[PDB]
């Protein structure tokens, strides 16, 4: 083994700029043969990723001029100078001087945007779900930016439940915002065992975390 | 010029094992390491293990020795991965690969999903704001889908009337069953003046549903 810390996890870059995205292994990658073995790959949504620069510096076949690859020690960089649409995705840096072949975390390249406060909407449970002895609650945190966003369900405040399914979204085409669902899942009864729940979302746009509530009671 | 094609994605019951193959067109077999990698959503890439065809030589990640087997039929130019004693954590996409001082060319992708499940249709629960909360601009709505199998879910949530922001959230894989929503942005005036309705369409069973909300 030997770690590969892709120094930066999300590159929010508007088109037409440089793209440093560093990758540091754990040990020497210099085999006792002489050549080191850091290597780059780009993974396009839906497809088996692919070979960028191989053997650290060396550029591949059918592969743009706009990619720089250079390093030494515990420091290796990949630099795309004129990023342009077809280059958007993730970039696994790799290692191959030591068994086994560790793959880095994968930094990504997403469209740049300026912040955009998330819109939350809680919807209560439907009587037919109610009817199967089940009961869900879902608070949608729609069309917003940047990604990082946690959402705690202080059902009636104290208890921090954790029977949660989080569904994200690959960035928006004509918006470049994201949107999410959160489905705290209850035992029908569990549900009919409380009066009002609250969905709490904390996303650095607000000081005071956007909270929405739902009254099982007066309704 | 060279190609690596893989068999098509499967659905396997636990215990039972699969045979993924990796046919290579465009060169001599017996010289390049036939690599295989694990792509699990979340984990990333787990190099599984090497093997060069011809010599019959092998190489495994300690982790995988005993779970995987690699064979190659030189006169058929196929590669092999047998994952015996299957399970919930093997459910992922697997790639074969030609790689040397690099991971030269990558196969397309075989998906392998482990699940106990037997085909079943989406129990459709309609998310509609209840007693007097949400007020103003867009009345947002939704249609949740609680449990079913397999991925064949498609929602025609064509608006209720005057609306567009339609979000289709991904599918979680929990307890071997599937559960995802849909969500819409309809402005006050237009609702309930006319009615919005979803249609959950699960062709894996030729069963479909239409449900008006409120």
């Amino acid at each position: 083994e030997l770690v590969m810390t892709q120094s930066p996890l999300s590159l929010p870059v508007s088109l037409g700029d440089q793209a440093s995205i560093s990758c540091r292994p754990s040990q020497s990658l210099v085999h006792s043969n002489g050549n080191t073995y850091l290597h780059w790959y780009l993974q396009k949504p839906g497809q088996s990723p692919k070979l960028l620069i191989y053997r650290v510096s060396n550029r591949f076949s059918g592969v743009p001029d706009r990619f720089s690859g250079s390093g030494s020690g515990t420091a290796f960089t990949l630099k795309i100078s004129r990023v342009e649409a077809e280059d958007l995705g993730v970039y696994f840096c790799s290692q191959g001087t030591h068994v086994p072949y560790t793959f880095g975390g994968g930094t990504k390249l997403e469209l740049k945007r300026a912040d955009a406060a998330p819109t939350v909407s809680i919807f209560p449970p439907s009587s037919e779900q109610l009817t199967s002895g089940g009961a869900s609650v879902v608070c949608f945190l729609n069309n917003f930016y940047p990604k990082d966003i946690n959402v705690k369900w202080k059902i009636d405040g104290s208890e921090r439940q954790n029977g949660v399914l989080n569904s994200w979204t690959d960035q928006d085409s004509k918006d470049s915002t994201y949107s999410m669902s959160s489905t705290l899942t209850l035992t029908k009864d569990e549900y009919e065992r409380h009066n009002s729940y609250t969905c709490e979302a904390t996303h650095k746009t607000s000081t005071s975390p956007i909270v929405k509530s739902f009254n099982r009671n007066e309704c | 010029r060279v190609q690596l094609l893989e068999s098509g994605a499967e659905l396997m019951k636990p215990g039972a094992s699969v045979q993924i193959s990796c046919k290579a067109t465009g060169y001599t077999f017996s010289e390049y390491w036939i690599e295989w990698v694990k792509e699990r959503p979340g984990h990333g890439l787990e190099w599984i293990g090497e093997i060069l065809p011809g010599s019959g030589r092998t190489n495994y990640r300690e982790k995988f020795k005993g779970k995987a087997t690699f064979t190659a039929d030189t006169s058929s130019n196929t590669a092999y991965m047998q994952l015996s004693s299957l399970t919930s954590e093997d459910s992922a996409v697997y790639y074969c690969t030609r790689g040397y001082s690099s991971m030269d060319y990558w196969g397309q992708g075989t998906s392998v999903t482990v699940s106990a499940a037997k085909t079943t249709p989406p129990s459709v629960y309609p998310l509609a704001p209840g007693c007097g909360d949400t007020t103003g601009s867009s009345v947002t709505l939704g249609c949740l889908v609680k449990g079913y199998f397999p991925e064949s879910v498609t929602v025609t949530w064509n608006s209720g009337s005057l609306s567009s922001s339609v979000h289709t959230f991904p599918a979680l894989l929990q307890s071997g069953l599937y559960t995802m929503s849909s969500s819409v942005t309809v402005p006050s005036s237009t609702w309930p003046s006319q009615t919005v309705t979803c249609s959950v369409a699960h062709p894996a069973s030729s069963t479909t549903v239409d449900k008006k909300l409120e």
